[PDB]
């Protein structure tokens, strides 16, 4: 549960990070499939599912579009990501555990790229934010 | 799995170019700050009042250096990881009573701190070898209590 | 995130269960210390910390008083248990993981006692409820 | 720890008075209903539309019976748990790709279903021996992937 300074914090960082959202998404999604290969079955219908892959690149763009969407809806993550939750938690039946994974990979990709903006303080609020995302996305399970 | 030559190479490479002094203090600090319940166990350390008190606390710094030095011993012993950590295991699980989830929290912090120091050199493949290493050692700090 | 039928559900069960709240608390807290002895250090200042124990019995009464409190505040767990959160998450620095534990033990004690009221359906809503409790209690960490 | 005579006794006692037919169907059903993402892996089973479709699904029932029968083999082999589950492990972790957290979810359901069948006989001590047993077997279904 995001405080006013948590929101401010997420926003100032997204403001700096944002330019590279596509690079971040592609990079984050490739690390996920490569270091936690249990996650490759959700994308098994794609031809090429390797770090290069045009498939990986397009969808990394989409995921980060979902993070931007959530920065916008940070006052109500629950109603802001209800569509995404319907699809992930209800249609795709994505194992909740994968969200901790993808989230970790995103944090690693940001350390990679913006080592200097990614302070411990920023780290705390981005983490409460990614956890709130996950909880919001978990809405349609049960 | 069990070690590949490729992984042995990478892991030894990461540890031989690593600055313990820089990385250790930073991984622990961050762990104490992002997952603050963790501080319950570092009571004797002192001023942990807020994020900047932790970053400059010398007790924390020196102890971060020792977690790293403890990683180094499993590096030297990749085929005998569970017996090298027995002693550690016992201290963390029966003298100290640290939920095992915490070992995984400290690990993520070491990766995060390493990713920022290595930049683009910290490849998906290098991330994979390293998480394997830490997985295996997190199993050994817990292992005996279940 | 509790639906209207989740609240109804928790309420109809608490209505049946409630009479035995003290028995439930004592029983739940003894199982916790005995099966997950990593949790005994939080109560190490008590003389006797064994299933009999008058200490265990009094505090089991208090914990279940906190569950009753939460049934009452089920529309806003977050502000309803803010005092409890201050003490657990901020003063006691209780490891979040212990809440999954205690919660599990409570569910086991209820199966023990009200096998017939503890349906799968009741099980789902009590679980979303105990998770919401835990999240509410986690409020003052970071 | 490693097995005590007391635990061996209890565990063998629980499994010898257990009705596989009643408990198995119920533990799985409940798991599928309380943690519904779980159903992703039981796709071929069919009508899983809601809670009552699951409770009466015969595919689910028969499969619940087989999880129990798989527990029974570790009962018979308490000192060689990790090799008895190797095959299972491999199927669950590399053919199937089941997050290991799920094994812990299924377990909690078996305890919960057993607690209600045993009533007050399911003592703190009996709960402790049983969770030890399941802990150790959950380590073996995962064990090799990390
Ligand atoms: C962590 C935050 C996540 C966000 C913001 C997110 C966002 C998105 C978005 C925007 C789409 C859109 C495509 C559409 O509209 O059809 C999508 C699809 C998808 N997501 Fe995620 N997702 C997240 C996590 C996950 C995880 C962890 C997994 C799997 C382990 C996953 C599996 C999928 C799959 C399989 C699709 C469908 C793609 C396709 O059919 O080609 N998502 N997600
Ligand atoms: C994550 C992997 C970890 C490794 C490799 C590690 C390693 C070590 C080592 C090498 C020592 C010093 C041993 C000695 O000087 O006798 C130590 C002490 C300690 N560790 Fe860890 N540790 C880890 C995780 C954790 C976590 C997650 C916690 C959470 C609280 C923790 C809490 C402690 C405490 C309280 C001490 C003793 C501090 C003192 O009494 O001075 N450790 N650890
Ligand atoms: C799970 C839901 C829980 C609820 C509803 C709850 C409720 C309570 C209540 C009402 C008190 C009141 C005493 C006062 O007002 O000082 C309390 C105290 C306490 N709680 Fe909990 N608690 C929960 C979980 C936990 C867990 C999991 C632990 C430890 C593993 C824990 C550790 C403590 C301790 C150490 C105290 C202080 C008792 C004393 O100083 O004598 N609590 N809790
Ligand atoms: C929790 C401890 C568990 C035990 C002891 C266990 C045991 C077993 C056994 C004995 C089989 C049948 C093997 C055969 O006939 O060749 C099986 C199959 C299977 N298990 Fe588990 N299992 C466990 C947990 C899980 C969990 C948590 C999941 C979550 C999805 C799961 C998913 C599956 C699936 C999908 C199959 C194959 C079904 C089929 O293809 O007919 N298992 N398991």
């Amino acid at each position: 549960s995001l405080s006013d300074k948590d929101k401010a914090a997420v926003r100032a960082l997204w403001s700096k990070i944002g330019k590279s959202a596509d690079a971040i998404g592609n990079d984050a999604l490739s690390r996920m499939i490569v270091v936690y290969p249990q996650t490759k079955t959700y994308f098994s219908h794609w031809p090429d599912v390797t770090p290069g892959s045009p498939h990986i690149k397009a969808h990394g763009k989409k995921v980060m579009g979902g993070i931007a969407l959530a920065v916008s809806k940070i006052d109500d993550l629950k109603t802001g990501l209800m569509e995404l939750s319907e699809q992930h938690a209800y249609k795709l039946r994505v194992d909740p555990a994968n969200f901790k994974i993808l989230n970790h990979c995103i944090l690693v990709v940001i350390s990679t790229m913006f080592p200097k903006e990614f302070t411990p303080e920023a780290h705390v609020s981005l983490d409460k934010f990614l956890s709130g995302v996950a909880l919001a996305l978990a809405e349609r399970y049960r | 799995v069990e070690w590949t030559d490729k992984e042995r190479s990478i892991i030894s490479d990461i540890f031989s170019h690593m600055d313990y002094d820089d990385i250790g203090p930073k991984a622990l600090s961050r762990c104490l700050i992002v997952y603050p319940w963790t501080q319950r166990h570092f009571s004797g350390f002192g001023n942990l009042y807020n994020a900047e008190a932790i970053i400059g606390n010398a007790n924390v710094a020196a102890h971060g250096i020792k977690v790293l030095h403890g990683l180094d011993r499993g590096v030297k012993n990749m085929d005998n990881i569970a017996a090298t950590y027995a002693d550690l295991s016992t201290l963390h699980s029966e003298k100290l009573h640290v939920d095992p989830d915490n070992f995984k929290l400290l690990s993520d912090c070491i990766t995060i701190v390493l990713a920022a120091k290595m930049g683009h050199a910290f490849t998906a493949e290098t991330q994979g070898a390293f998480q394997k290493f830490l997985a295996v050692v997190v199993s050994a700090l817990g292992k005996q209590y279940h």
